[PDB]
């Protein structure tokens, strides 16, 4: 529930 | 942090009816949600536009529910606001008003919300709307004089403040333009440019660059190629994914290097939806200033169109576009 | 001599032209007919000289020379054909030169050339437009703009420029934003006017253009590159122009938004020059330019690096005037509100700082410019603070704004009665000039105080420009009229009546008549002149002005109030004046059903003459003619003077007649002819060898005149004084032949007696005279056309015997031509005997050999006369049919067919050879022969002797002939008769390599047939074509397949499929059929999506359809009918989902249905239906991106196609209909139009059938050509009744109110109800629509005439064809010509009258609404007469009609549909043909009787209009219109 999520 | 509840999508298009305030002979039968409404009978054009708006919102965040009212009337608005409050109380309610098929707004929020058949119905005052929805909320006004609405809203907030002394000021607004100016009637742009900038920033950014640049530095690249770009908006390995990553990084960098930290966290860190809307808002500002339009937000921000980082974006775009053919 | 004169004339000096022309004339008088080589040029030289009458050295000489050339050199009615303007030029001289010295010579030349047939002559050669379509609030401005533009486009604008332009801009201001609608009309002309005006005008025009731009704002985009170009072309640094252009620029910048950025780069090269070379006082021009720059705003984001340098220079330079340095500083300051100047800060700041030291005067503002820059820069200015403080310290500079700004930055903080009053002066007017000034003054007064500003603005213009004041008169009058009270209108009308009755002023009369016309077309109705609208008075005036169309209209209106003998006499006179004898006859019939020394001299001449001549006034044309009687008295000097006087009087008559077309001019052209003939009759005696040449000229002139026997009689009358009937029997025999009716009966016999010198009308048993065989032959022909047919036959037999004897006596070299003429004459006599034997004897065994011998002799005596070969071939064909029919009738009902074969082959062979030679000897009209050859070929080609004759014949025929029968050759490629098959394949193969465009459409379609043989044959032929060219075949196949696919979408197929399946599931319970109707659709939906709509359909409905398939299979395995119910629940759900859709699908996007077609460019394929192998082939260039669907019971769609000639074609694409029948019908109509065109009576009446293109693509779809602007009768009536608030169902509701059970009533009851309901309403809506939509009486008259004739023609053709059901949807009307069109030929034959449900009884749709739209008289008149003419033509040319109809009927591909409708086809086809023959021969009403045309037509009319027949019709087909 973050303002921005990613998977790098 | 805070969360949101369902989105209140309120549309007033009246497809096939030209408001008395405008005279149109220029072939600007522009797109609405990338749909040309005159290629279909009114019922399918309206339903189809509804569906695309719904999808555009889903693309940014999964929703508990959206609800949509493509038709009048006032009782439907009352019931919708009541239901929205029942599923509240603290989570923000999002409103979206168009008014493209409606006479220009005034101090009383005049709008064609009726069960007729050509009736000049109602001064649907902002005050009553504030009463119906008193919870924290976000409003988007994609209309010809949206700043007038924001001004009136604040004046009614002052009225309420005076009455209380004998969730106001916890809500935010995004306005398509200043109270004293009109939205452009320019061929090849969408009729809902502000909405498209807030919801589909890449389609607009690329189409805009293609038509706007005085001199193109990549011969052979035109709209027929950009509208065929392969990829996905959630896969970093594809052209579109790379462009969305770069866009997000640049927008956030500008916000970091311009705003006070208090506003920065309140707008770009305390909520996913608000952060997305403001990130796209900065793009809308940069594009719309070239048409003599000035978007207006409830909190005032320093100007950003002047920031050097925008040049980096332009370069990156040309590089990506140079690989398409 | 002549050569030198021509060279001197072509390149002469008026003195040389004059002398050379006179010399040429006198030379021509001597040279004669050995001059023509040079005249065939000299004529045009003189005529060109004559046309430039103002540049010619005494035109009289050139015209005289022309006349002398025509007369002396032997020219006849021919130079006009070569140079189709001479007669018009001579008439123009006659009318407009006004110099009798040349007008009378032009008259002599006109008469000399000779009168020309009007149908050789024609061969060689806006307020009411929309008043009734607009509200008045829209209308007034629209008219004014047109009037202004008429002036504006003309060159008179060069003197009046200024007021016209002002009026236009005023109108735009008054209109507001709606004025945008006028931009397509103003702008393209206005800008071009700028290009050619004086500078004094150009400045004005630029200022007004700027105002127009301000008024229209953003609606100027499409015109923004011509204005920019003109600005650049005229910005020549002239101070005045510079000021005007700068203002114009500011107005454009305000009018446009950010779009101005697209034009700014083209102006920058000029603005920079202003800042370097400004020679104006104070550089005032530069100052104005600076102000404009302040308005650009964001538009300068990409150009500051170009404009800032000179701006800085304007305030940095110490020598510049202070006002300009101040202005430059203010400009720089103001620009900082919108543009980013960060990157230019060092270039801005340094110039500021020096200025601070230079003078405090500029410092006073420099500190504010600096402060604004510092504000924008913020912390970035701290680099510069340590510099600038040194200046602020050296000079006592204190600025609170700056100081606060700097401190905060350093600390880190952010920041109308006249129209009547003068009109009544009519009471005081006396002379014609007084009335003209009265009218002019009134017009000006009406404009002056008009209530609308769009007319008041034109008053100043109206003070001059007379025609303009005239043009706006009616609009202003109507405007003023609508605001007056009863007394004002009363007095105005009284003034009008005074003007109308005071005196005959042509201008005032025509103006008032046109005004009345407008009022009759307005919402105010007719003017209340006296009582009943002044109909009588206006009529009288119309007659006086020769406005016969109006006189007729008004008289018919009088008729509507009740017949009176005086009215009928008026109608007969007016109809006579309009040259409509048929209408006059109708009037006479009405009357006879409802109610109970000039010529003395003419007689004496034909047979006292001196007395009659003296009695006739000397000052009349006819008097002078009868005195010129010098012709009988040989008083040639007197005849000369009488002719000159007659010519002067004729000149006056010609002037009076001038302009009333050539129809009226002809009578005086005949007078000119006769006067020239009189000069010839005089001079015949007085000239050398030319005398005999005159006779030849006379003969040749006679050929070009009309065939009116009265005029021939007058010409012969004057020619008889010098040439006897015995010297030129050719003319008298032609005259007798031209005469008809009792004219022929009296005159031909008198003429033949005259020419022979023998009276064979007495002693009728006497042998024929041997005097002039041509004359005796004509006598025998006259005997045949009477009750003496037998006598004529026997006399012809003895004549032939005599001619054979003469041919024996004619054997000489000198008489060889005579012998040849005798051979031709005998050929004619033998054919007449062949005709006449059978007309009297019939077809018998004893007559066939004799006719065959006569025809053979005819073809032996002459070989080039194709008619003899035709008759022979036909007789042999008839003999073949005769013997077969005789066996079918008596020997039959197969050894008898062997006995037949023994002689049928004998007759068949020469029949084939005959037809092939007949085709070889003719062109164009060879259709019938070709069809007969095809008939014999198809039935008898299997015989080796017919095959051999056939092969040689086919090899001998030019292949182009076969193109006209391509649709039939392809139909029978299934024939199981190898010799026939092989020949057909060879023929088609040969055709394909010369004219492939003619086959590619019939083929390709042919290859899609289910039948294996058709498929294989089509493939073989197409492969042979591919060897010649692959590309055409590949493209045609691709286009045909894609075009067929887009005709019908999956949604429609499933809609109809499921509807039929529902009918079977719940109605019939035919579960087997309920699979059979769906199975092929499921199999169809096995191929998978191929395009976008197919994919969307499959995604939407696939699952449900597949589950339904599984439920049906499960049922077939189990037998438990619940499984089908579940399948039907799925089918129902899908059905309803589709049913709710379709009305919203108003158009199709090509990229969603056939992407392949969208990409086609420059195809090697003719546009469908346009192939003509004499013309260039139009190639298909492109297909419109989208199609428009038409909503109806069916869903046709409109296709637009762009061709290589730049023109667009429009077609209707539709499926669910077999179009192969319409093609054949169109072919028949083509034939009929040819037959009508060949008949001179039908020709003069312009009778024809309107056709359109039909192009089948498959068994159930194809293209129909789009017909230009026309309307459906139904729609016209509907719209009319809605406009007038008339309930559409009045007749029906009335019938139901009297009889709610109307459709069970006994016939007599139904008739009583029908007649009552008919008698309760004024069913004449069509007549009113026809009048209301016509712009003038003349157009209305012509429209009505064309309407009536069109109906009569289609009534008779439809009757013979047997055309079935007709209702308002099927009939169309042409908005311009008034002709009609029939658009549905399904019920080809009488099957409509055999239908079990509501059979038809009525031969054609002639009803009340149609009948009362014709002339007031009714059906009698034009309609009946036209029907007679058409029926006579159809009854003459029966063989061609039967050949086509028989080919149509005996054609299994279509006959199968006729069989399904009727039936064995082997007999029904025979009954159909017999019925057609009965109709053409006049036995349809009674087998044992024959009817003439009048009786046949009267019976048909009585049948069509009977109430008993109408009451039995289904309301489809509403009988009450
Ligand atoms: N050649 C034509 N040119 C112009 N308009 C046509 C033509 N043919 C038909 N129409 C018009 O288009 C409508 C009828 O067209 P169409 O659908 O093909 O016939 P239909 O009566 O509906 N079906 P059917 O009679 O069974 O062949 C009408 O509105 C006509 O005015
Ligand atoms: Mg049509
Ligand atoms: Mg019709």
């Amino acid at each position: 529930e973050s303002q921005f999520e990613m998977d790098i | 942090r805070m969360k949101t509840v369902s989105v209140a999508l309120v549309l007033c298009l009246n497809v096939g009816v030209d408001p008395p305030d405008v005279v149109k002979t220029t072939p600007c039968a522009r797109l609405e949600c990338w749909i040309d409404p005159l290629s279909m009978g009114p019922q399918k054009a309206l339903e189809t536009i509804g569906a695309n708006l719904q999808k555009q919102y889903e693309n940014w965040q999964p929703r508990a529910r959206y609800k949509q009212s493509l038709d009048p009337t006032v009782d439907e608005v009352k019931k919708l606001c009541t239901s929205l409050r029942r599923n509240a109380k603290e989570e923000r309610v999002l409103f979206h008003y168009n008014g493209h098929g409606v006479p220009r707004p005034t101090v009383n929020g005049e709008v064609w919300v009726f069960n007729k058949n050509y009736t000049q119905y109602i001064p649907l005052s902002i005050y009553d709307l504030q009463t119906w929805m008193g919870s924290p909320s976000i409003f988007v006004y994609d209309c010809s004089n949206a700043g007038l609405i924001v001004k009136s809203f604040k004046q009614f907030a002052l009225q309420r403040e005076q009455e209380l002394e004998v969730s106001m000021k916890n809500c935010i607004q995004l306005a398509a333009c200043e109270a004293t100016e009109l939205l452009p009637m320019i061929p090849d742009l969408p009729a809902d440019l502000f909405t498209s900038c807030l919801t589909t920033p890449i389609k607009i950014a690329l189409r805009w660059f293609c038509m706007q640049k005085c001199v193109s530095l990549v011969p052979g690249v035109t709209l027929d190629l950009i509208e065929k770009i392969p990829g996905r908006l959630n896969d970093r390995r594809t052209p579109l994914g790379e462009l969305n990553w770069i866009f997000t990084a640049i927008t956030d960098t500008i916000a970091w290097n311009v705003l006070p930290r208090d506003l920065f966290q309140k707008l770009f860190r305390q909520d996913l939806l608000v952060a997305s809307l403001f990130r796209n808002f900065l793009l809308a500002e940069r594009i719309m200033r070239s048409y003599n339009c000035t978007p207006v937000s409830s909190p005032r921000l320093p100007p950003t169109y002047m920031h050097a980082m925008w040049q980096a974006w332009d370069l990156a775009v040309d590089i990506c576009l140079s690989q398409l053919p | 001599i002549l050569k030198a004169l021509i060279l001197k004339l072509k390149d002469p000096n008026p003195g040389v032209i004059n002398n050379v022309l006179a010399t040429i004339g006198e030379l021509a008088q001597v040279s004669g007919l050995e001059m023509r080589k040079w005249v065939d040029e000299l004529f045009i030289i003189i005529m060109d000289m004559l046309q430039d009458s103002s540049l010619l050295a005494k035109r009289q000489v050139a015209l005289w020379t022309l006349g002398q050339l025509v007369a002396s050199t032997g020219y006849v009615v021919e130079p006009y054909r070569k140079y189709p303007t001479l007669l018009e030029v001579l008439l123009n001289f006659l009318k407009t030169e006004q110099n009798q010295g040349t007008r009378r010579e032009a008259i002599r030349v006109l008469g000399l050339l000779g009168a020309l047939d009007p149908y050789k002559h024609k061969v060689n050669i806006e307020m009411l437009v929309n008043m009734g379509n607009l509200p008045l609030d829209e209308f007034y401005p629209a008219v004014s703009m047109v009037a202004l533009m008429r002036i504006f486009r003309d060159q008179s604008l060069s003197h009046h420029h200024t007021m016209v332009v002002q009026a236009i801009t005023f109108i735009f201001k008054s209109l507001g934003l709606k004025c945008v609608q006028f931009l397509p009309q103003v702008m393209p002309t206005f800008l071009n006017v700028i290009r050619v005006c004086d500078g004094a005008i150009r400045e004005f025009l630029f200022q007004q253009l700027g105002m127009l731009v301000s008024f229209v704002k953003s609606h100027i985009r499409p015109y923004m590159d011509e204005i920019v170009t003109l600005m650049r072309e005229f910005w020549v640094m002239n101070t005045s122009i510079q000021s005007t252009i700068i203002l114009l620029i500011e107005q454009i910048v305000v009018a446009l938004g950010g779009e101005f950025k697209l034009y700014l780069p083209q102006l920058i090269p000029h603005m920079l020059r202003v800042f370097m070379h400004d020679n104006s006082p104070g550089r005032i021009v530069s100052i104005k330019l600076l102000a404009a720059i302040q308005l650009f705003g964001a538009n300068l984001d990409d150009y500051l690096h170009l404009l800032l340098p000179p701006i800085v220079k304007l305030f940095d330079a110490p020598e510049a005037p202070l006002p300009s340095r101040k202005a430059a500083l203010e400009t720089v300051d103001r620009l900082t509100e919108s543009l980013d100047f960060t990157d230019y800060a060092s270039r801005i700041i340094h110039p500021i700082v020096r200025t601070l030291d230079q003078s405090p005067e500029l410092r006073s503002t420099a500190m504010d410019t600096l402060s604004s820059l510092v504000f924008q820069l913020g912390k970035k200015y701290q680099i510069f603070i340590p510099m600038v403080n040194k200046v602020l310290v050296r000079h006592r500079i204190n600025h609170q704004r700056y100081d606060v700004l700097i401190c905060r930055i350093v600390k880190g903080y952010t920041l109308s009665t006249i129209n009547l009053q003068k009109a009544w002066g009519a009471a005081r007017r006396v002379s014609k000039d007084d009335w003209l000034e009265w009218l002019r003054r009134l017009s000006l007064e009406l404009l002056k105080d008009s209530s609308s500003p769009s007319l008041r603005s034109c008053w100043a213009l109206a003070q001059a420009y007379n025609p303009m004041a005239r043009d706006l008169f009616n609009a202003a009058f109507v405007s003023c009229w609508s605001e007056l009270n009863e007394d004002q209108q009363d007095e105005l009308i009284r003034s009008i009546e005074l003007a109308l009755t005071s005196q005959d002023i042509a201008e005032v009369t025509q103006t008032l008549l046109n005004l009345a016309e407008f009022m009759e077309h307005s919402d105010k109705g007719p003017l209340p002149l006296r009582d009943d609208n002044g109909i009588v008075l206006l009529g009288e005036r119309a007659a006086k002005c020769r406005a016969y169309a109006k006189a007729l209209h008004y008289k018919e209106l009088e008729f509507q109030k009740g017949p009176t003998p005086a009215i009928l006499e008026s109608l007969i006179s007016i109809n006579n004046k309009l040259q409509q004898p048929e209408a006059a006859a109708g009037v006479l019939e009405y009357a006879m059903k409802h109610f109970g020394a000039r010529m003395a001299a003419a007689a004496a001449w034909g047979l006292s003459m001196e007395e009659y001549t003296c009695m006739i006034p000397r000052d009349t044309h006819d008097g002078a003619f009868y005195r010129a009687l010098a012709l009988h008295q040989d008083l040639f000097s007197l005849a000369q003077q009488c002719i000159d006087k007659a010519r002067d009087l004729l000149d006056a008559e010609l002037t009076a007649m001038a302009g009333e077309s050539y129809s009226r001019a002809y009578g005086a052209m005949v007078s000119c002819h006769m006067l020239s003939e009189l000069e010839e009759v005089i001079q015949y005696k007085l000239v050398p060898e030319r005398r005999e040449i005159i006779r030849q000229i006379w003969w040749e002139r006679l050929q070009g005149c009309q065939r009116i026997v009265e005029d021939w009689q007058k010409i012969l009358m004057v020619r008889s004084l010098v040439v006897s009937p015995h010297e030129d029997m050719r003319t008298w025999l032609k005259y007798a032949s031209l005469c008809g009716k009792s004219g022929r009966l009296a005159l031909a016999h008198k003429t033949l007696v005259l020419l022979l010198g023998v009276d064979p009308s007495r002693q009728l048993d006497h042998p024929l005279p041997t005097v002039h065989p041509q004359v005796t032959y004509a006598y025998m022909k006259n005997m045949w056309k009477s009750a003496r047919k037998i006598d004529a036959f026997q006399h012809m037999q003895h004549f032939v015997q005599t001619m054979q004897q003469q041919a024996q006596h004619a054997i000489a070299t000198e008489d060889q031509q005579h012998k040849q003429e005798l051979h031709k004459l005998m050929a004619r006599c033998f054919l007449k005997l062949g005709e006449w034997q059978l007309n009297l004897q019939g077809i018998n065994e004893s007559t066939i050999p004799k006719v065959l011998q006569y025809y053979s002799a005819a073809t032996e005596h002459d070989r080039s006369w194709y008619k003899a070969w035709h008759a022979w071939a036909v007789m042999n064909f008839e003999a073949v049919l005769h013997y077969k029919h005789q066996n079918q009738a008596r020997d039959e009902k197969k050894k008898v067919t062997e006995d037949l074969s023994k002689t049928l082959l004998m007759y068949t062979v020469p029949a084939v050879q005959g037809f092939f030679r007949s085709i070889s000897l003719s062109r164009g009209n060879n259709l019938q022969d070709t069809l007969r050859v095809l008939t014999l070929w198809f039935d008898y080609g299997h015989w080796p002797d017919v095959n051999e004759a056939l092969v040689e014949g086919v090899k001998a025929i030019q292949i182009d002939t076969w193109l006209q029968v391509i649709p039939q050759l392809i139909a029978r490629i299934d024939t199981p008769r190898p010799l026939v098959g092989r020949l057909i394949h060879q023929l088609l193969t040969d055709i394909g390599r010369y004219h492939p465009q003619a086959l590619i459409y019939p083929l390709t379609v042919a290859s899609k047939s289910t039948t294996t043989a058709r498929h294989n044959a089509a493939n073989k032929i197409l492969k042979n074509m591919c060897e010649h060219s692959n590309t055409l075949v590949q493209q045609a196949m691709m286009v045909s397949e894609e075009l067929i696919r887009v005709a019908i979408l999956w949604h429609e197929m499933w809609h109809e499929g499921l509807e039929e399946a529902s009918r079977l599931y719940f109605g019939e319970r035919n579960v087997k059929g309920m699979f059979e109707v769906l199975e092929p659709l499921h199999a169809m939906m096995e191929r998978g999506p191929q395009t976008l709509k197919e994919t969307s359909f499959n995604q939407a409905y696939g699952r449900d359809l597949m589950e339904a398939q599984e439920w049906c299979r499960k049922y077939m395995k189990s037998g438990n009918v619940k499984d089908l119910t579940q399948a039907w629940d799925l089918y129902y759900h899908v059905f309803r989902r589709i049913s709710k859709q379709l009305p919203q699908l108003t158009s199709l996007e090509l990229q969603y249905v056939s992407p392949k077609l969208l990409m086609c460019r420059d195809l090697e394929l003719a546009v469908p239906g346009t192939y003509d192998p004499n013309q260039p082939i139009i190639r298909i260039q492109s297909i419109a991106p989208s199609l428009q669907v038409i909503t109806s019971k069916q869903r046709p769609r409109k296709l637009t196609l762009m061709g290589s000639n730049g023109h667009e074609f429009v077609f209707l694409l539709k499926g669910h209909e077999d179009l192969r029948q319409d093609e054949r019908v169109m072919q028949l109509f083509g034939l009929v139009n040819t037959l009508l065109a060949n008949d001179p009576t039908s020709l003069r009446k312009n009778l024809s059938i309107q056709r359109y293109a039909v192009i089948p693509l498959s068994t159930n779809s194809g293209l129909i050509g789009w017909v230009p602007h026309c309307d459906t009768l139904h729609a016209l009536i509907r719209d009319y009744r809605e406009k007038k608030k008339i309930l559409l169902n009045i007749e029906h509701r009335i019938m139901l109110r009297m009889a709610p059970d109307y459709d069970h009533l006994t016939l007599m009851q139904k008739v009583e109800v029908f007649e009552h309901a008919v008698n309760n309403t004024a069913g004449d809506d069509l007549a009113k629509l026809l009048w209301l939509k016509s712009p003038s009486s003349e157009v209305w008259f012509d429209r009505r005439t064309n309407y009536t004739r069109s109906l009569a023609v289609m009534s008779m053709v439809g009757y013979i064809l047997g055309l079935g059901d007709r209702h308002p949807s099927n009939l169309m009307l042409d908005r311009l010509s008034g002709k009609i069109l029939h658009i549905d030929f399904g019920d080809c034959f009488e099957v409509a009258m055999t239908r079990e449900k509501f059979p038809e009884k009525i031969p054609f749709r002639l009803t009340r609404m149609l009948t009362n739209a014709m002339e007031v008289t009714g059906l009698d008149g034009n309609y009946r007469i036209t029907c007679h003419t058409v029926m006579e033509v159809l009854r003459e040319h029966k063989d061609s009609v039967m050949a086509v109809l028989e080919a149509f009927v005996y054609d299994p591909l279509l006959n199968w549909r006729l069989m399904d409708t009727n039936t064995a086809l082997n007999k029904k086809a025979i009954q159909i043909i017999n019925r057609v023959r009965d109709k053409l021969t006049g036995r349809d009403f009674s087998h044992d009787d024959t009817l003439d045309v009048p009786t046949q037509v009267e019976l048909l009319i009585k049948q069509a209009t009977s109430h008993e027949n109408l009451c039995q019709c289904y309301i489809g087909w509403c009988p009450f219109w």
